């Protein structure tokens, strides 16, 4: 019940021949995944730790100018020199001026000028690569039980951490068994090409090409004293006043520049380690070894007495709050949605087998009725509570959300999208190998384009599309501009 | 935003040591040129020590030369100033200063610490 | 070392009224190299730690109101403060930063008058 | 500057928001828009120059999105 | 402001040297050579509609530099 | 030899030559003789055997030192399965680019 208010489950209904159900676990989402007799429970994927990681190299934000010192040379002689040229901390750059016999000098014409200066950086920007043998998944099994403090309680669970290394493993639950994930980490969310840059407490994950191309004085990364800046010309400015003579100018704090060049990048905390958020995993739940724990018990025949007014969630579930009434066992709490004259139910338990646990504590169960109107009726004798509802919504809006949803995970996750809730059909896997290719050339044209010329090319080639004599119209249009608008609509996240 | 505290300030009989520690936050501390400042009650500013950004180009005052001892630790952030062979004469309150950052000086005074005392007696 | 001397000790002003400050330099304090005079300006707030007015001469430190301005050149420098506040009574202290040994002058004082 | 070449349309994204996404979204065409309203002649040249070298009519549309788009952006 | 839309072009210059000229002057022609080298496959896409829009070479040609100097500045 | 029996511990992160190849190196924690490896990649989603060792006979001489072998993936994703095939460590790697 940790995976209930939080606005974007998506059911995984239905498991193959071995029981090995697939879910794509996704950072923000939760699955909830059930079975026809195993116990129902919801999975999320909540921090990826990484620790122990190494820099790699500094950029320089913030710089000062020191010793400013210049020489000139007459006309018709080598260019000027300073001593402090060849030294590795000094920028130094050579320029013309006009002198005559005002500067001493007896020959006129244009003479030459260099103004070198120190250059020592305040304020370094890290860049610290993640390696793959420290990265830690950390993955929260809770399991539907129908307890009383479970609904929207985010500390409940059994954390099974999950590396590279060790990428299989076995959770075991509390009573009901064991739950088997064989998740492949390596295929997630790529941690080679994405390197880590932080300033000021502030931690991004950025492409790590991008993060070399980028026009800051950089260094070695290791760190030691006086790191020999390159390309430090990208601070210091040489302005020349009109021919007379140089002045040398530091350029300021690249901090809020930066803080713009980083629009498109993902933030994660950086307080202890780097707890990296905004991430992606797909696992196949073995779910063979479950107990659904409670099918020995009775049946309660003692009436049931509800706490919270009835609340269904964005999803379109009835979720109910009872409290047993006096006895002296555990059971099994009885259940049927019924119509108002119809008696035919199309209501399932999304719970498991709701089971009084403690005789105490209300046991809360949480269950979709079919849309329109119907009551449910939970205890066995006549005298049962009859709770009444009427679910708003239809079934074809139901589809067309469900439509909307897919198309919003198959746009994001991409290629892998096909193995969400994969049961190991072959159909899925044809659709998965196109998607791939297609995907892969849709990548390659349309890699760095950005959110506004997405969307103009897509109107484009859709305008190309539609007056084009050539019978490749129904293609071009229909696949390119739906896909591009899409995308456009949808890019920036 | 720089924060400088300063700690160590306590009385002492003339000739026994202290150390001087000035804690600094805000800022990456490694690479700057930290100075070390005091001012005896009913007087004006007068300089002590300087340590560069490279460790090894450390100078004193005039009346503070060969008695006192600056030293920075990089990784724990901290400013050292060992003063030893003190008197009742060199006892006042001690500031610690940061380094300028918009300027042209490799030596100048953005930001002063909150201020120590230490009080020298017999 | 370089002798500082500020020329008034004690400044009573009415608030509303200018106070300047001259500090005159023993020796120069330009850099030849680069051709900028190497002053700083110090107010030290009653029962306070100092800070920064004016670095250099003509320019001026951030988080200060503009009433304050740096004045003069080689030796012989001038502030001025267009109007006073309560709040700028204090300990101004020039200082010069050519050379290594820093001294500053002897502090100046400005009570509201 | 840095404060060009934004990390846009690298590809690797994931669920949540990115550094700036909502403030981020317009702000490129919020700069086109300003430079047009600011430079009103520039319009004209660009209708001038669309009708003088395109032959059709979807071509002198497309040209001239192009120039008025190019022109603040290329700087 | 953020370093976009620069004040160049507005006028109001003579012959001293402005701000930067000295770094400032090629910075646009960089960034663009630079995404280019950078995300090499939009070229493809940029020849597919230039082909597809214009019945000449010349209204051809100048599509294929406005889409090469839209693309990575507007990114 | 005969089959091992216990499991394998990986000892450093699998990496991959340019041509594919990926070099596993994987480290003996279990009291028995020197004996054949047990190897066999499954493939994405399925019990197919596409994957190949490079390394001939990929046996373990001794229990202290830890072996190395190489092996080349299926070309897509897939799972390398070291062990006895039940407590067996499933290395996991993906192989990225076209045939
Ligand atoms: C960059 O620009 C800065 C700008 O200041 C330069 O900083 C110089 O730092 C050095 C320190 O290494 C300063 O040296 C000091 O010179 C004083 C000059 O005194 C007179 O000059 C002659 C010439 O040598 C001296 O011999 C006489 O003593 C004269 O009085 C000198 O008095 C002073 O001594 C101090 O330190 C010693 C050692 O601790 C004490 O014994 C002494 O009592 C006193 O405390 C220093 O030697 C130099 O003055 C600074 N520059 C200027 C213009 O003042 C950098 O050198 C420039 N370059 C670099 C790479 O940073
Ligand atoms: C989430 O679950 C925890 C643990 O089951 C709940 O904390 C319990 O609260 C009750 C009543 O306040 C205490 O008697 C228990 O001792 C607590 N157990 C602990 C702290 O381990 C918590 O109330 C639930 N709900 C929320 C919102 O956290």
């Amino acid at each position: 019940m940790r995976c209930v208010g939080v606005g974007n489950r998506d059911f995984v209904e239905g498991l193959s021949g071995a029981t090995w159900v697939d879910v794509v676990l996704e950072h923000g989402g939760c699955v909830t995944t059930m079975a026809k007799n195993k116990p129902t429970l919801d999975i999320e994927l909540q921090k990826t730790e990484a620790t122990q990681l190494a820099t790699l190299r500094k950029l320089c934000i913030e710089g000062k100018i020191t010793n400013i010192t210049t020489d000139s040379r007459c006309p018709t002689q080598g260019e000027a020199v300073l001593p402090e040229e060849q030294d590795q901390n000094y920028v130094c750059k050579h320029t013309y001026v006009d002198r005559g016999w005002g500067n001493g000098c007896g020959l006129f014409g244009k003479g030459s000028l260099v103004t070198c200066a120190k250059f020592q950086c305040l304020e370094p920007i890290e860049g610290k690569v993640v390696q793959y043998e420290n990265l830690k998944y950390t993955v929260i099994i809770t399991v539907h039980t129908g307890d009383q403090h479970q609904v929207g309680n985010e500390t409940q669970g059994v954390t099974a951490e999950i590396t590279p290394q060790a990428s299989t493993t076995e959770a075991i639950l509390p009573e009901y068994g064991t739950l088997g994930l064989e998740c492949s980490p390596r295929t997630g969310l790529d941690f080679n090409e994405m390197i880590l840059l932080t300033m000021k407490n502030k931690a991004w994950m950025v492409h790590r090409q991008w993060f070399f191309d980028l026009p800051l004085p950089w260094a070695s990364g290791a760190t030691t004293e006086t790191p020999t800046w390159n390309r430090k010309e990208l601070l210091v400015t040489f302005k020349n006043a009109h021919a007379k003579k140089q002045e040398v100018v530091v350029l300021g704090s690249q901090e809020g520049a930066m803080h713009t060049a980083l629009t498109g990048a993902t933030e994660i905390q950086n307080s202890g380690g780097t707890s990296i958020f905004a991430g992606h995993l797909k696992c196949r739940l073995k779910m063979d070894k479950l107990e659904l724990k409670g099918m020995s018990y009775a049946m309660c025949t003692n009436t049931f007495v509800l706490k919270k007014e009835v609340s269904e969630t964005q999803h379109g579930t009835i979720l109910i709050k009872v409290e047993y009434k006096g006895e002296d066992a555990p059971c099994k709490i009885p259940f049927s949605t019924e119509d108002g004259q119809g008696k035919a139910h199309n209501g399932r338990l999304i719970t498991a087998n709701p089971v009084v646990t403690k005789k105490e504590e209300p046991v809360n169960i949480e269950a979709e009725p079919p849309f329109g109107e119907s009551n449910i009726v939970i205890g066995i004798g006549d005298n049962a509570l009859k709770i009444n509802w009427y679910k708003k919504g239809s079934s074809i809006g139901k589809m067309f959300e469900a439509t909307a949803r897919g198309a919003r995970r198959m746009a994001i996750l991409g290629d892998t999208a096909w193995d969400f809730g994969s049961v190991g059909g072959v159909l899925n896997s044809l659709g998965k190998m196109v998607h791939q290719i297609f995907g892969s050339a849709y990548t390659a044209l349309f890699s760095g384009v950005s959110w506004v010329m997405k969307i103009g090319i897509g109107v484009l080639l859709t305008w190309i599309g539609l007056n084009s004599k050539n019978t490749s119209m129904s293609f071009s249009c229909i696949a390119i501009g739906i896909i591009t608008l899409y995308l456009g609509a949808v890019v920036q996240a | 935003q720089v924060e400088l505290v300063e700690s160590g300030g306590d009385v002492v009989q003339p000739g026994k040591s202290l150390r001087l520690s000035c804690a600094a936050s805000g800022f990456t501390f490694t690479n700057y040129a930290m100075h070390w400042l005091r001012q005896a009650p009913g007087k004006g500013l007068e300089w002590v020590a300087v340590i560069s950004s490279d460790v090894n180009d450390k100078y004193y005052a005039d009346s503070v030369k060969g008695r006192f001892t600056i030293s920075r630790d990089n990784s724990k952030n901290t400013l050292y100033l060992q003063m030893n062979s003190l008197t009742p004469e060199d006892t006042a309150v001690y500031y610690c200063a940061r380094e300028q950052a918009v300027g042209t000086n490799p030596w100048a005074f953005d930001y002063w610490g909150q201020g120590t005392l230490v009080t020298v007696s017999s | 070392h370089i002798v500082m001397t500020q020329s008034p000790l004690s400044l009573s002003v009415t608030p509303g009224q200018p106070a300047s400050i001259s500090c005159k330099s023993s020796q120069i304090s330009s850099w030849g190299s680069d051709g900028k005079t190497y002053l700083y300006w110090y107010l030290q707030k009653p029962g306070q730690s100092p800070q920064l007015l004016i670095y250099e001469v003509s320019s001026r430190f951030s988080g200060v109101s503009d009433r304050f301005s740096g004045s003069g050149s080689g030796t012989d420098f001038t502030l001025k403060i267009s109007r006073v506040q309560a709040e700028d009574v204090g300990l101004y202290y020039c200082m010069q930063g050519l050379h290594l040994p820093l001294t500053f002058g002897q502090g100046t004082r400005l009570e509201i008058k | 500057s840095v404060a060009l070449a934004p990390h846009v349309g690298m590809g690797l994204d994931t669920r949540t928001q990115t550094w700036m996404s909502a403030e981020g979204a317009w702000r490129q065409v919020e700069k086109v828009e300003t430079w047009a309203l600011r430079h009103p002649g520039f319009t004209i040249l660009a209708l001038f120059l669309a009708h003088y070298i395109g032959t059709s009519l979807t071509q002198k549309v497309v040209i001239f999105i192009l120039l008025m788009l190019v022109t603040p952006s290329m700087t």
